Formats: C-alpha cells, structure tokens, sequence
DNA sequence: CAGTCCCTGTTCGGGCGCCG
DNA sequence: AACGGCGCCCGAACAGGGACTG
C-alpha cells in the first residue's frame, strides 16, 4: 500500500514478443555495498521503492559511481537489457539552450529540483519489470529484492518522462504568470523577470510552493539568488555571459586520445573565442586507429596550437539578445578552407562566434564554401534567435553575381552586404562562353588499359602541333585530365580546348580553386595563368573534327 | 455520431519517425496560436513521449494571403498508408479537367475537421512544436479528426463530399470537379464572369454545411509545351556544328530517326573552332529532315497509371527554367519552360520553389499525381530555404542531382 | 546487352566536447 | 561500467552514373 503521487503517470509498454530483464548481478567492491543498502532502506520508507518476493521472476544489476564531485553518491541501474526490450520514446529535448539567446532580464533565479527522477512515478503496470536484488554481504546474506515506484536513473525512458511531466506541472503556473520567462532544461529551471528584486523573490516562492504540490523540492543548496549564475556551463552576469574556464592540457608527449579531447575543448571554446582553428590538430587523427599511440605534433599543428592558447589567454565574453536590434553575422576567411564568423548586434559586442572548416567534395572553390558557411550560420541562428542575421561577407557583389547567375545549380545567399576585409573571396579564372578567334585549338584525348593500367595522353591542333605522352599506373579519367593539362602547358595565353570527357569538363566548369587531386591543382594553376580559355565538348567515337584524329593517337 | 473508418498502415511498416526541423519565430508563434484554438475545439490533443511517432510541422501563407496556415509534412505517413487512399477508397481522375478553359482551386481542407479519426490511428498523426533557443521541450500533439495534408482525409470524406456536391453537379452537368488532398478543382468552359459566378454558387453550397474565400485560377487550355529546337544561323562555324552534332546525338535517344552523317562530314580534319564552314547541299537536306522529326511526336509515349511520375528541372539562367515530366527515360509525357517567375534575377531558390509548385499543379490536373522531382540544387541549400517560399498545402517528393550542362538540350 | 571499374556522393556510428 | 540531448571530425560501408570489356 504505497501512496499515489499527484503527478500523472506515463503509460509505458514493452516491445511485443519480449519479456522483462533477467540478468545476474555484478560483483562489486565492499565500498559500494555499504552505500546502497542505506539507499534502498530510505527509499522504502519514503514510498520510492517497494519490496517484492518470488512472484517477480526478473533481476537487474546496478553499478554505482559517486555524484558530480560532492559528498553524495549516485545510483545508476544497468538497464541496457531492459532498454533493448522497452518501447521507444520520442525525445522532447530538441537542443541545448544557448546563453546568447537569452534576453535581458532585471531579476534572474536558477533553481534545481532535488531528486528529479526519484520524484516522478513509474507506470503502475510497469513497476513489475524493474526487479533487482541487494545483497547486504558480498557472499553471505542473499538479500531481499526490491522494485522501483519512480523513474530509475539509467533507464532510456527516464529523461523523456521527467521533461514531459515537468512541463505539465509548469503549464498552470506559466499561464498565471505570462511575463515570467522559465527556461526548462531537465531539472534546472532558469526563472527570469523584469520585476523588482523584492517582487521577484515573491513569485519565486510562489513557484517553489507550486512545484511542492506535486512533490518537487527546490532545496536551498542549489538555489542561486545572485550573479554570477552557473547555468548550462556558463557564467551569467547581469549584462554579459562567458563560458566557464576551459583548461587545455599541456603534455610533453601527445597521444591520440589526448588530441581528441584537445580538439573537443577547442570546438567548445570556439563559440565565443574568435579565430580558433582545429584543422592541423584533427589532421593528426587520420589513419591511426590506436587511442594509446603517441603522435608527434607537426610544425603546422604546433603553430596552430600555440595560436589557440594565446586566444584563450585574454578573457572574452558574449552579450545577451536584444530583439529591438538587428542580427549581424560577419565571416572571415582563415585560409585552407577555414572560416570564422561572429554574430552580434552592436559592433564589437559579440553574441557568439564560431567556425566552419568542413571540406565537402573532391573539388571546390571559396565561393562554394562561403555559401556553405552562410547556410550553417543561418540554421544555427534560427535555432537560437528564430531569425536570419544580415550577413557581412568578404566577397564583392559583382563576384557573387557572376558565380550564381552562371552556375548550373540553384544557389542563393540571404540579404547581405560587402565588407572589405582581405583576403577577399573571388573566382580565380573564368571560362569563355564562345570560342576565341585567333587562339590555337587543341583537340585532346586520353586512353588507358583497365588491366595493365598503362595509358596515353596527348593532343593535335589546327596548326599541326601534336604530342603523345605515355603514362604508367593511370585510369581513363586521369588521362583525360592529363590531356587537358598538356594542352594548357603547351599553349599561349589564349587557347580553345576540345575534349570528349564529360568527367573532366564537369570538374573544370565548376571553377574549382582547390582539389584533393594534385593533377587538378596543377590544371587550376595553368587555368589561372591563362588570359582566355574556351572548353568545348564533343561526343566521342563520332568522327568529329580533330577528336577523331587524337583518338587514334592515344588508343 | 460518425463511425470512424478503420485505418491501417501498410503491412510490415511502422509509423513515421521524422524529426522536427527548426522554425522561425513568426512560424512558431503562428503554430502555437493555431494549435491552441484547435485544442480548444478538440481537433487535436496533447500527448506524451510514450508516442514514438512524429511528423514535421511548419506554417505557410498562400499566394496573396496574409493568414498563416498550418502545414504538416505528412509525406512519410502518406506512403505508409498508400494501399488506403489508392486501393480501398480511391478518387477517380477526370480526363476532361485539363481540357476545360478555366479551373479554380478551392481550399476545402477545413471540412475534414468534422469527421473523427480512428482512435487506433491517431498516434501516427503526432507532431511537435519546437521552441526558440530550446527554452522549453517540444510541445507534442496528435490529431482527433481527419488531418489536413493526409491523403487518407479526402478518401474518407469522399462519401461525405459526394453528397454535398451532388445537387451542384446536377444543376451544372458540364462542370468537372476533382478533389486532390485538401483542394477542390472546379473546371468549366463558361466565360470568366460565368465561371466565377458558378464558383461562388459552389462556395455558398459548401457554407450551408478558413480559406474558402480564396480561389486560385488556372487555364490548362493555355498551357504550352517546349519542344527541342535547333538553331538557325546565316553562317556556321566549326564550333557551331560541333555543338549541333552533340545536341542531335543526344536527341537521337528520343527520336531514333535523327542522323548526323552529312553534318559530321563538314568537320573533317583538325580545323579551328571559329573557322566558318558553309553547309553543303546534303547537309542542308539532313538538317531540314532533322527539324521535321523534332516536330513529329515520339513513338509509343503514353501515361501508365501504375507508374510514378518523374520531373527534372534545368536552370537555364536569366530567369529561365526548363522541365520534363516522364515515367520512362526519354519517354517524356510533357516538356515545358518557365520564365520571369517571382524571384527572377535575384533568388534561385524562390524560382525553383515556384517551378516545383507549378509542375506539381499541372501534374495534378493532367494525371492526378504529384511527380517526384530531381532538383538541380544542393540538399543543404534547399533544406535551408524552401519552406520560406512554399505556398501550397501539399508537398511532393524530391531528390537532389548535379548534372553540369555538357550540351544545352532544352534551351539553346 | 551484363558486369566490372573509377570516381564521387551520402549515411551512420563512434571518438570527443558540453548539458542534465 | 548507465540514459537522453546537441555540436565537431573521423572512417567504413553503401549508392549511383559514365565508360569500357566480354
Ligand atoms: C548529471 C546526471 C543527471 N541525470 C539525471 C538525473 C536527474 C537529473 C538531474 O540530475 P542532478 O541534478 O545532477 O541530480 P538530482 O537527481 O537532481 O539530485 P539533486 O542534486 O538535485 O538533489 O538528470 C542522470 O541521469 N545522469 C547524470 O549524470
Ligand atoms: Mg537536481
Ligand atoms: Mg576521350
């Protein structure tokens, strides 16, 4: 006979055709034995745990670690076999609140519900599926077995039920206090208002008593009444916010698992520290699949790490969101596919920063990557503030106009303006739209054998110029690119080039300025030196012009 | 007082589990206001996390409308109930709708809110309203009545719809009425004044039983086709003939009678691209014959109702967009071109959005189906912006391609 | 006509950061 | 040694289209 809590239960079923958990206990140290027998006794008197008998043919072990670095201990059940047989839940947590999205509030209070999961009831017909034994001695007393009447910590359905139950309890209070903002993340409650300090504590106590009607306690231990507030890993001040101090490890010999933690902290630091790069550090995590393997720091990864530590020296901070002012996002090119941005409303008062350094595609250009960074910032801004910022981009209006109007794919950038901060993004060459009068016409081609991997590449021109170059360990695609490279090497500043390679033409027409292929990079270098280049395509094996002639040479 | 029609998923399929994407501030505020009124009216109810199903939701404004409309992306749920709205209770497609002079599209989705939904099926209509900056967890609802945007809604209401439209169809035996999704397609050959007058009689006919005041007008008799055309120049260069042979060679996959013998003979040797080549007597003959074959229809091209429609779009530049609709490759059922749409010369995504909506509207009128689109755009670019410009209550299927134009096939 | 190859793309799961 | 959320950078597995060979 246990009392039913005021919180409405959540009906939890299991996957059909499956039963409950039947896993043997795990032998643990005697330190854990004297730290859980006292828990199952206190929770039994408080109605949070009921004792069962032989009519419950289930069992589940429970390993326990200490609480978040404090005097208390934490009990977590290994429901990994129960989760495999429990129904799936739709998570209602859609993201992480960011302090740059908080508005200015005169009064701020951060609460913390004590015993979050242990104050929300479990489904009545589901408590039987949570059986576990507690041996008082490691090898003497068999130990009486108990069950769970609330949400166990470790179950895959506990977080979703608590977040949904917490919302239903706050709904009547929020309806009675519309001007009060309540950021609800798990059990921590961020309460803010523009009321006076005196009247604010009044509504806080009203909220504390409202939650108490459902058995939710807000003890004075984690009650924050004055700045700086520690909320979501940040330091919240009345007019600014900052990340909690980030400590980077400084070792003499670096391994694989240490760089993974190093790049991780730098990613977390790049949300407010401008100009953080992790290109050369993450480049060390390629190929090697041994977490306990020493990796020497390259000269490029060492200078990158030294420049990151100096950024973290001077303390930085972000500001809060003002809906009355516009959102501005400015991007800088950091070189080698690296981009850094800042989002602000007033100049030099950054709400947050960030970086975009993803390299997608074998071949690309700065304009494509800038477009991708704009899309990343836009979606990030819609999550935090619900609107798109005005962009300040280091690309001329004329440059962008030339690219998007000529590209074969739909592409667009929201309302933006040019900012003159070098290095400016530009297109490094432009293919001609019509053939060039007076320029030599190169008919190029290349063939390769699938078996021997041997191939040829060359050209013939209207002036009688000709070349054939034998290649070893190549492909049909590589010889087609090589043929175009030969025509660019051996031509003047203006040249017409005829190929039958849809593969090669598709790469060059997209005006790439960087490539994972050394051959394509050499082709780009030649295309830049030229004054006019006209690429033309013809179907192969059709007796068309000099294409038929150069096809005989290389095949 | 209405028995709920039993609805079951296709055997071997589970309900939709699609994540909600971020919404702008004005869209969330619109949806919170709409869902509050629908909950007060019992159309939707709050649910918990024990419902593992989910379907995205956002808001749109139709053309020349300032009123927010709730739109659910039921695309995943629709193809998991395909044997319902196509085998059990299917809606026949009138072949004469495309022949009418004027066709008006009426929003009748609000009538679906009066029929209850099967209790065993309501869990698959779950959706989640997000919050700005994740201030609060997601607010989850599920539908208690027939939801807008679900292909099962017009199928169940079809029996109710027939009785409502029965007196009007007797009054006007020449008017063709087609129902697709939340819309009603009313076509007639009457004059513009006579047509709009009869449309208002149908509106009053529905009133005696929030977007019924709008009437998007179509003219399928004015819809055009964009054939493959060949350039006509006074002089031809080596480059001109190389492009012509490349275009005719690809066109031979559609018309097998196209020849390039007498034209490739003009390109004998290794000539400069800008060298002028006078067309021979036989080359004029072969080019004139090819121009006539491009006017002749393609052999054995007809619509198969059991196959899916596929639409490809090409960006041609300067506000020009071409498209082809087919079921089998090189067996196009329709080719067309759009120009000077909204966003021309400034916004590719708004134009591409508009083009997809026009092509889908035409497919609904001609065949009663929405095609699957092959969009010339990057996935991340489309998924960032397309809902900003969407003005339709349905959503077609689409995939993303990248085909560099080796030869301008549909627009020289 | 199939069956490969070459090349390039996306999907997903795990490493790490961070929150509770 | 647990659960859930989001982000990054990583590699393996997979899909898909042009092009050559039997
Ligand atoms: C930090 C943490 C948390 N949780 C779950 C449990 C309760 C809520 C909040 O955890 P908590 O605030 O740190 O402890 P809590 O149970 O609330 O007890 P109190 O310290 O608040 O009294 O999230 C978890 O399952 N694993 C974790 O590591
Ligand atoms: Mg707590
Ligand atoms: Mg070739």
């Amino acid at each position: 006979m246990v009392p039913i809590s005021p919180i409405e239960t959540v009906p939890v079923k299991l996957k059909p055709g499956m039963d409950g958990p039947k896993v043997k206990q795990w032998p643990l140290t005697e330190e854990k034995i004297k730290a859980l027998v006292e828990i199952c006794t206190e929770m039994e008197k408080e109605g949070k745990i009921s004792k069962i008998g032989p009519e419950n043919p289930y069992n589940t072990p429970v390993f326990a670690c200490k609480k978040k670095d404090s005097t208390k201990w934490r009990k977590l059940v290994d429901f990994r076999e129960l989760n495999k047989r429990t129904q799936d839940f739709w998570e209602v947590q859609l993201g992480i609140p960011h302090p740059a999205g908080l508005k200015k509030k005169k009064s701020v209070t951060v609460l913390d519900v004590g015993d979050a999961y242990f104050s929300v009831p479990l489904d009545e017909d589901f408590r039987k599926y949570t059986a576990f034994t507690i041996p008082s001695i490691n090898n003497e007393t068999p130990g009486i077995r108990y069950q769970y009447n609330v949400l166990p910590q470790g179950w895959k359905g506990s977080p979703a039920i608590f977040q949904s139950s917490m919302t239903k309890i706050l709904e009547p209070f929020k309806k009675q206090n519309p001007d009060i903002v309540i950021y609800q993340y798990m059990d921590d409650l961020y309460v803010g208002s523009d009321l006076e300090i005196g009247q604010h504590r009044t509504k806080i106590e009203e909220l504390r008593q409202h939650l108490l009607r459902w058995g939710l306690t807000t003890p004075d231990k984690k009650h924050q009444k004055e700045p700086p507030f520690l909320w979501m890993g940040y330091e919240l001040h009345p007019d600014k916010w900052t990340v909690q101090p980030i400590v980077l490890p400084e070792k003499d010999s670096w391994t694989v698992n240490d760089i993974q933690k190093l790049v991780g902290k730098l990613n977390w630091a790049s949300q407010i520290y401008p100009g953080i790069k992790v290109r050369q550090l993450s480049k060390l995590l390629r190929g090697t699949k041994a977490l306990t393997e020493v990796i020497p720091l390259t000269e490029e990864a060492e200078l990158e790490l030294a420049e990151n530590r100096e950024i973290l020296k001077e303390p930085v901070h972000g500001v809060y969101y003002d809906p009355s002012k516009d959102l501005i996002a400015e991007i800088q090119k950091q070189g080698q596919g690296q981009w850094t941005y800042q989002i602000y409303q007033e100049p030099f008062k950054n709400l947050k920063t960030g970086k975009y350094a993803r390299m997608r595609g074998a071949h690309t250009n700065d304009v494509k990557q800038l477009t991708e960074a704009v899309q990343k910032i836009t979606t990030e801004s819609i999550v935090i503030w619900g609107k798109t910022p005005k962009f300040k981009l280091p690309i001329q209006k004329e440059t962008w106009e030339t690219w998007w109007t000529e590209y074969w794919q739909a592409t667009w950038i929201p309302e933006w303006e040019f900012v003159n901060t070098p290095p400016l993004v530009k297109l490094w060459y432009q293919l001609e739209k019509e053939p060039i009068v007076g320029a030599e016409t190169f008919y190029v081609d290349g063939a390769a054998n699938r078996e021997t991997k041997l191939g040829k590449a060359g050209y013939v021109t209207n002036k009688g110029r000709q070349k054939v170059v034998p290649l070893t360990n190549t492909t049909n695609q590589k010889t087609e690119l090589q043929a175009i490279y030969l025509a660019l090497q051996d031509s003047g500043l203006e040249v017409n080039i005829v190929t039958d390679s849809q593969y090669a033409l598709g790469i060059i027409q997209a005006q790439p300025d960087k490539s994972e292929s050394e051959l394509v990079n050499q082709i780009i270098e030649q295309l830049i030196k030229k004054e006019k280049v006209y690429l033309a395509w013809v179907p192969a094996h059709k007796g068309i012009g000099g294409n038929e002639q150069v096809d005989k040479l290389v095949s | 007082p209405i028995e709920t029609v039993p609805v079951k998923l296709k055997p071997g399929m589970d309900g939709p589990k699609v994540k909600q994407w971020p919404l702008t501030e004005e869209k969330i505020k619109a949806l919170v206001e709409i869902c509050t009124e629908m909950e007060k009216e019992g159309k939707i109810s709050k649910i918990g996390p024990e419902n593992p199903y989910n379907t995205p939701v956002f808001a749109i404004k139709k053309k020349d409308s300032t009123k927010w409309r709730k739109l659910v992306d039921f695309r995943e749920l629709n193809k998991r109930t395909q044997d319902f709205w196509e085998v059990q209770l299917g809606i026949p497609h009138p072949a004469g709708l495309k022949k009418k002079k004027s066709v008006t599209v009426l929003d009748v989705g609000d009538a679906y809110f009066s029929v209850p939904l099967d209790e065993d099926f309501r869990k698959y209509t779950a959706f989640t309203i997000p919050s700005i900056n994740n201030e609060t967890p997601g607010i989850r609802y599920q539908y208690n009545v027939l939801p807008q945007g679900w292909k099962g809604s017009p199928a169940i209401f079809q029996s109710s719809m027939t009785k409502i439209l029965e007196p009007f169809k007797k009054q006007n035996p020449d008017i063709v009425i087609y129902q697709y999704m939340d819309d009603l397609y009313v076509g007639s050959d009457l004059e513009i004044g006579q047509h709009r007058t009869k449309i208002e009689e149908l509106r009053q006919h529905l009133l005696r039983w929030p977007f019924l005041w709008m009437g998007y007008e179509l003219h399928p008799d004015k819809w055009t086709v964009q054939p493959i055309v060949l350039p006509e120049k006074d002089s031809w260069t080596v480059n001109d003939i190389q492009k012509l042979v490349g275009k005719l060679n690809w066109a031979s996959q559609i018309y097998p009678g196209i020849k390039v013998r007498q034209l490739s003979k003009l390109l004998r040797g290794t000539k400069a691209l800008t060298e002028v080549i006078p067309l021979t007597e036989e080359a004029e003959l072969e080019l004139a014959e090819n121009r006539e074959i491009l006017k002749e229809p393609v052999h054995g091209v007809y619509y198969d109702p059991s196959k899916d429609l596929i639409a490809e779009i090409q960006k041609q530049g300067q506000g020009q967009w071409t498209y082809q609709i087919y079921q089998e490759p090189f067996k196009n059922l329709k080719t067309g071109k759009y120009a000077r749409m909204r966003g021309a010369h400034t916004n590719d995504v708004k134009q591409l959005t508009e083009a997809v909506q026009k092509i889908t509207t035409e497919s609904i009128v001609i065949w009663g189906k929405t095609p699957k689109f092959k969009l010339p755009i990057q996935k991340e670019t489309w998924e960032t912006w397309w809902t900003e410009y969407w003005q339709a209550t349905w959503i077609p299927e689409w995939e993303f391609v990248n085909t560099p134009p080796l030869v301008k096939l549909w627009y020289q």
